[PDB]
Formats: structure tokens, C-alpha cells, sequence
RNA sequence: CAAAUAUUCAAAUGAGAACUUUGAAGGCCGAAGAGGAGAAAGGUUCCAUGUGAACGGCACUUGCACAUGGGUAAGCCGAUC
RNA sequence: GGGAUGUGGCGGUUGACGGCGACGUUAGGAAGUCCGGAGACGCCGGCGGGGGCCUCGGGAAGAGUUAUCUUUUCUGCUUAACGGCCUGCCAACCCUGGAAACGGUUCAGCCGGAGGUAGGGUCCAGUGGCCGGAAGAGCACCGGGUGUCCGGUGCGCCCCCGGCGGCCCAUGAAAAUCCGGAGGACCGCCGUUCACGCCCGGUCGUACUCAUAACCGCAUCAGGUCUCCAAGGUGAACAGCCUCUGGCCAAUGGAACAAUGUAGGCAAGGGAAGUCGGCAAAACGGAUCCGUAACUUCGGGAAAAGGAU
């Protein structure tokens, strides 16, 4: 497993062809976005409520999205 | 042991099949003299030296 | 700050098993504060009453597990420990309550 | 102090005889001594094995005596070899 | 106190069977098998450690398993000779070569 | 039929209980153990269900016995090099 | 690990940059030939570090005791490989500088004009920290919900590591495998040990016992048979004795206490008179203080002996 820091790098990874699904995990602190790729699971931590929503709406329409 | 050669396991399988009672219908045959297996082995007695 | 722990005895009195006045009185006589003598009733710890719940409050540090120890002792002293148990309230973590088995 | 005559040989206790302990004393002392390194100029040469003498700091290793760095005949042999080499010329 | 067992069929405390105790998220203790301590690269002329390279088992240095910066040092005789050894060889190579010319002239 | 401290009570099951099962109590091993796992060696003794006799040097409803079935999954543990 | 294949990146001063330097950065030519390292190694003794365990306290959850006392006793309160960043022990190395009125320094050592102390750095390893994995799991409670937290200590125990010292007429494997290097023949739209991406991974073993009943001793035989883990108290202590986890009451049962046995004790007064013979038993015993002869190979004798607590 690997962590992603900036939002844009998560955007390109979720747009990868080998990306299969995105899991959204809600914690009491932040919101974790996990995209399952071929070799690694990439996790990005969003500490902002609206940035989580903007990320949710701006995801690629072709990728599956799951709520955890 | 747990660590077995294949050739030892194959022989152990045959010896497992061979120690069964004789079928009951064998005793009903026309000229039958067989009573029991005469070759049953129990593991605690009569070890097979492999 | 002002630490407050409250024992909720709502059910036991609606079924007339014990009396919260005896519970409150048991608490004022058997509380040691700041490592002093038992039931000294200093200026810090105070015990107040309601119709159903007894409230303990102090300006120093008070351990909630001490209140549970004193409540269970009171239940044995008045022969209700078999029928009642002290349970932390799901809603609030500064609150106990008495529940039937 | 701790002993009037035994010294290093007191590790052997009362065993093996007084004459044998006195015999082994000189070689026990000499084989555990620190010798001068001609290459670097320090008293850092220690016996690594019988005949092998290594300096701690400069790292030179030298073939020498069994229990002393230079045997007496080694000096005599070197002088004979040196005189033969010069007189050869 | 949660005594432990070996997890494979090696029953003897050999150097290749060394274990460590770890706590799992299951709240228990299990054995994990470790790797034997290995020397790193060594210098043949000084005997000292070669700086800049980790101390691993030989097959953990494999190219597919280790990055190139970790494997090498950027200097002639990089992972083979230390800096002091390389300085001495350069100076010896040049100074003896000058002596060869002086021998030729004289 | 006497080494290795030791059993007791109530209930259940069963033709039959000092010896099976459950609960309670009293004790022992005392962690270089009478605990938990392996290498040799064994080879089905492992698990379930059932029980004529024999066997378990007293007994048994019970089993390391007997009968009928079931059970051992690897690119990473090993062999293999 | 192997095999195919792109997309992106990287280099062409043909074969990259940075750093005084130690060295750093995910990439960043190359054939025959040659060179080095790792693998790769004994025993003993201190010291230091990390992990686990034990142990003291606080908080919260549940349970035990409760005539009296007990802010109490008990249980649990967890975090894997793998990846990134940080840290950077003890050694080792680098740069500046130039030391006697010598200094630095260990439990011990030992170190310094062949460059110390000092100042500033590089690397090394970790079973170290944080994040991802990962709370969604596991556990404990309450009826879906709550919580999964904060400290302290050490000649403690087990494992591993580090770094010193000692010892030898004893110096304590090899090979497969992997990495690095020297050289530079040869070569330009061709090179690429980089990232991401695609496919594949054979055969045989695997149950169970490992022993006062699964092995050998003709047996379900008080014998014999190689290992790992290992808690609390007392105590110097893996001694003995008691306890927790876990495991067991399987060793035919009942009645009664004759002789003689077997195993274990005591016995007034005497104290080896017993017997081939003090055989057997009894006496002594830990720790602290005092004190300790002849003889001696000068090392011992010695815990001599003898007293006190
Ligand atoms: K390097
Ligand atoms: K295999
Ligand atoms: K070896
Ligand atoms: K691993
Ligand atoms: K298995
Ligand atoms: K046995
Ligand atoms: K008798
Ligand atoms: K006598
Ligand atoms: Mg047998
Ligand atoms: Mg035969
Ligand atoms: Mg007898
Ligand atoms: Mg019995
Ligand atoms: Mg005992
Ligand atoms: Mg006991
Ligand atoms: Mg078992
Ligand atoms: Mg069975
Ligand atoms: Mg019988
Ligand atoms: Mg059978
Ligand atoms: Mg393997
Ligand atoms: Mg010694
Ligand atoms: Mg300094
Ligand atoms: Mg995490
Ligand atoms: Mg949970
Ligand atoms: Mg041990
Ligand atoms: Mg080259
Ligand atoms: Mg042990
Ligand atoms: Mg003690
Ligand atoms: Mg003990
Ligand atoms: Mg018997
Ligand atoms: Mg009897
Ligand atoms: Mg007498
Ligand atoms: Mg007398
Ligand atoms: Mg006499
Ligand atoms: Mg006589
Ligand atoms: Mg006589
Ligand atoms: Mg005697
Ligand atoms: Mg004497």
C-alpha cells in the first residue's frame, strides 16, 4: 500500500485504465480515498469536508465507487 | 513421519486397502473353505518393516 | 474544572426497590477527598439530589470508578446487589445507572 | 603485591611442579608482551599465532619467533646474510 | 504468558532458524523468522567497511530487488576500494611512473 | 493385582454405573511441567456414527478394540539446488 | 522468478547531474579478458542497544469481596508482512585547525603531529518513530452503540544485535548463488540496471502420536529415545516448597489394623561397650562479624581450627 499526498496525483491514478474501484472510508478526523490499482492500493487523506465532496463529484464516471 | 517418500506412501496405501474383512457373499459360494482374512494386521502388533 | 458524575436511579424508584435519599446520604458519609478522612464533606466534593438521580461534583479531580465502587457497596449494604447492577450509560460517559438483571 | 614470585604463572595454582612453572614463566611473559614496530615506531606488535606478529595500528604482519618477536638466531642469520651479500659484491 | 511454538518443521535452534516475537492485531504473540546478520562490502587493502552500501544477504543485493544508487559508489573502484585506498593507488601510480622516466634519463 | 499424595456429592444415560457424561467441591503436575509444538520411528492410531463376541490382566453404557464412512489443497513451508 | 510488450520518463559535450570531501540522487553505453567482496564461520568475559515478558501508577469497561475494612482485588484496554518519510546508536569515514602546564577517555581498555581535544558533517542498523496497510480487523462491554488511553521503572528473565577484552605448540568448512569493480575493442535515431502496464508459475510430502498407551524394549513394560517455548512468591538461584495459564485425579475396588516385612520417625541413662570394620543413622550446614596452625612446589593449606550474631 502507498499514500498519495496531493489531490491531483490521485486524480490521474483514478483515471488509470488498470484502476478498478474507489473506496471512501470516513473517519472521525478525515476522509480516506483508496483506489485499487493493479499492483498497489493508493490512499489519499482529505482533511476537508468540501474537498472530499469536490473529489467525490469529480471522479471519473467510468470508475466504480464504493462507500465504506 | 509426516515427511514421506512417494514410494513409501504408495505401499502404505495398498496395505490400508488389504486389511478389510472378507465379503460375506464369498462364504456362500459353492465350494468355499475361506473363513477369515488370515492376513489382517493391526498397527500396534505385527509392524511392517519398511 | 468542574467534574460531574451522576447516578441515574430512575427505574429502581419507579418500582420502589430503594430510596435515593439513602443513596445520597450514604455518599456524603463515605467519600474521602484529597486523601483525607472518610466522609469529611470538604469544600470541593458536593452531593446533590433530584427526584431520580444523585449528582456528585467537585472543583478538583474525581474518579468515576470510585463512585461505582461506592454505589455497589451501598447496594450490598441494603441488600439489592443481587437484583440491581451498576452500568455506564450508553449516552453519556459521566453517567451510571441501575439496571435489573 | 598479590604475589611474591609467581606473577603470570599464578594462574596454574599448585600444579605441574615449581621448576616447570618457572620454566614456562619466561615464554608466558614474552609471548604476551608488546613489541616495537620498526615500520611505524609504536609498541603495538602482538602475537596472533605462533610465529605471527601483527601490529595493531599500522597493520603490518611479520613472521617471527614462536614466543618472541625476534629470535636470537634471527639477528645472527640476518648479519651473516648481510655480510655475505656485501662481500659477494 | 503465551508460550510460543515454531511455525515450520525446523525443530533446532540453528542460526538459520532464528526467530523474533511480534504482537499481532489479533492480540497474541507469534514467531517471525528473521534473516541472519550479514557483513557488508569490505575493503581488501584496509579491511574496513565500504561506506554507502547496506549490509544485506547476498541475494538481497540482486538488481531486480535493490536500487542502483544503493548498490554502487560514484568513484573509481566504487564499492571495491575505500577512499584512502584509491588515493594511495593514484599517488603510487603517478609517483612510480615519474621514477621510471627518471631512471630512463639517468 | 500395594511406586508416581485423592477422592466426594447430586443428576443424567443405560438391562446393568466405584470406573461413561454434566455440574459442584477437595486435591496434584507447578511451568529444564503430568502444559503447548517438532525431528527420527510408526502408518490411519486422526474425525463421525454404530456395537454380537474377543481385547482394554476388576469393570464399562465405554475405545489407541471392532464395523461402516470421511479426512492431508502451496510459485512463497520443505524436499528439490 | 521467468517471459513478452507497450506508454511515459531519462541520455546524447555519444554514454546524466550534485558535493572541497566522506558521499548523495528513482534512470544515466558496451565484448572477449581480468580483479575484489558478500556467502563465510571458534571458545570465554564484561559493557551497551532493540524486541518480547515481568513489574509500579493513572484513566475508563466489566466481574469478585463487602457483619467490619478495602478511591480496593481480578481480567482485558491490540496493531502483521510490505511501502514512504524521519531518526540515526556503538563503531568506521570526511573537512577545518594544529596540541607540554600534555590532553581525551572505558566497568576494563585505550587514543593522538602517521594529526588529539574541539567545531562541523558522511555513512552504517534497528526487532526504533510517524503515516499508509488499518479499524472496515480483533478484543472487551452495553443493548446496532461505546471504547480500544496516559505515564514510570530495572546488576530483572528470554532472544537478537553492537563494540571491546582474553585464550590457543588449538586459530576454529566449502560450493552454489549474488553484488561491485579495472579495461574500452564496438556502436547513433539508438541506448536505457527507471516508473507504470500485460502473461505465467511443474512434481512429491502435508492427517495424527512423538510417549508412565501411537517409537524400541515379545505388552497399553516405573526402562531407553534429539529439540523449541516457559509466568507469580520465597530465595543468590531454571534449588526445594506453595500458586496462575494449560492439563489432570489414570494407575481394580470394599472391610479391618495380627505376627513378620517394606518405607519413614522418636526414645530416659550411657555413648561404639555393637561389628571384620561406626555399616546404617545422628550430628554439621545459609548469611554477617571476629579469628585461623603445622606444613608448603610460596600458588596453597583455608569454609582450617575456634568463637559471636
Ligand atoms: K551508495
Ligand atoms: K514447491
Ligand atoms: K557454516
Ligand atoms: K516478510
Ligand atoms: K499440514
Ligand atoms: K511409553
Ligand atoms: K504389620
Ligand atoms: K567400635
Ligand atoms: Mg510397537
Ligand atoms: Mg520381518
Ligand atoms: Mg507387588
Ligand atoms: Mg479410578
Ligand atoms: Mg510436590
Ligand atoms: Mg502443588
Ligand atoms: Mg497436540
Ligand atoms: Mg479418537
Ligand atoms: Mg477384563
Ligand atoms: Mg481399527
Ligand atoms: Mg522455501
Ligand atoms: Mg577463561
Ligand atoms: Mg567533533
Ligand atoms: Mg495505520
Ligand atoms: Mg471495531
Ligand atoms: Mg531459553
Ligand atoms: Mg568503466
Ligand atoms: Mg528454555
Ligand atoms: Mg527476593
Ligand atoms: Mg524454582
Ligand atoms: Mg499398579
Ligand atoms: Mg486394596
Ligand atoms: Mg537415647
Ligand atoms: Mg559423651
Ligand atoms: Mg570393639
Ligand atoms: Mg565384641
Ligand atoms: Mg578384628
Ligand atoms: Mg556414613
Ligand atoms: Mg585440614
Amino acid at each position: 500500500p502507498k499514500q498519495i499526498h496531493e489531490i491531483k496525483d490521485f486524480l490521474l491514478t483514478a483515471r488509470r485504465k488498470d484502476a478498478r474501484s474507489v473506496r471512501i472510508k470516513r473517519t472521525k478526523d478525515a476522509v480516506k480515498f483508496k483506489v485499487r490499482c493493479s499492483r498497489y492500493l493508493y490512499t489519499l487523506c482529505v482533511h476537508d469536508t468540501d474537498k472530499a465532496n469536490k473529489l467525490k463529484q469529480s471522479l471519473p464516471p467510468g470508475l466504480n465507487v464504493q462507500e465504506v | 513421519p509426516s515427511h514421506k517418500t512417494f514410494r513409501i506412501k504408495q505401499k502404505l496405501a495398498k496395505k490400508q486397502r488389504q486389511n478389510r474383512p472378507i465379503p460375506y457373499w464369498i462364504r456362500m459360494r459353492t465350494d468355499n473353505t475361506i473363513r477369515y482374512n488370515a492376513k489382517r494386521r493391526h498397527w500396534r502388533r505385527t509392524k511392517l518393516g519398511f | 474544572g468542574s467534574v460531574s458524575f451522576v447516578i441515574d436511579c430512575t427505574k429502581p424508584v419507579e418500582d420502589k426497590i430503594m430510596e435515593i435519599a439513602s443513596l445520597e446520604k450514604f455518599l456524603q458519609e463515605r467519600i474521602k477527598v484529597a486523601g483525607g478522612k472518610a466522609g469529611n464533606l470538604g469544600d470541593s466534593v458536593t452531593v446533590t439530589r433530584d427526584k431520580s438521580k444523585v449528582t456528585v461534583t467537585s472543583d478538583g479531580a474525581f474518579s468515576k470508578r470510585y463512585l461505582k465502587y461506592l454505589t455497589k457497596k451501598y447496594l450490598k449494604k441494603h441488600n439489592v446487589r443481587d437484583w440491581l447492577r451498576v452500568i455506564a450509560a450508553n449516552k453519556e460517559r459521566n453517567v451510571y445507572e441501575l439496571r435489573y438483571f | 603485591k598479590r604475589t611474591k614470585k609467581a606473577g603470570i604463572v599464578g594462574k596454574y595454582g599448585t600444579r605441574y611442579g615449581a621448576s616447570l612453572r618457572k620454566q614456562i614463566k619466561k615464554m608466558e611473559v614474552s609471548q604476551h608482551s608488546k613489541y616495537f614496530c620498526e615500520f611505524c615506531g609504536k609498541f603495538a606488535v602482538k602475537r596472533k599465532a605462533v610465529g605471527i606478529w601483527g601490529c595493531k595500528d599500522c597493520g603490518k604482519v611479520k613472521a617471527g619467533g614462536a614466543y618472541t618477536m625476534n629470535t636470537a638466531s634471527a639477528v645472527t642469520v640476518r648479519s651473516t646474510i648481510r655480510r655475505l651479500r656485501e662481500q659477494t659484491e | 504468558v503465551q508460550r510460543l511454538t515454531y511455525r515450520k518443521r525446523h525443530s533446532y535452534a540453528t542460526k538459520s532458524n532464528q526467530t523474533r516475537v511480534v504482537k499481532t492485531p489479533g492480540g497474541k504473540l507469534v514467531y517471525q523468522y528473521t534473516k541472519k546478520r550479514a557483513s557488508g562490502p569490505k575493503c581488501p587493502v584496509t579491511g574496513k567497511k565500504i561506506q554507502g552500501i547496506p549490509h544485506l544477504r547476498p541475494t538481497e543485493y540482486k538488481r531486480s530487488r535493490l536500487s542502483r544508487n544503493r548498490r554502487t559508489v560514484n568513484r573509481p573502484y566504487g564499492g571495491v576500494l575505500s577512499g584512502p585506498a584509491v588515493r594511495e593507488r593514484i599517488i603510487r601510480a603517478f609517483l612510480v611512473e615519474e621514477q621510471k622516466i627518471v631512471k630512463k634519463v639517468l
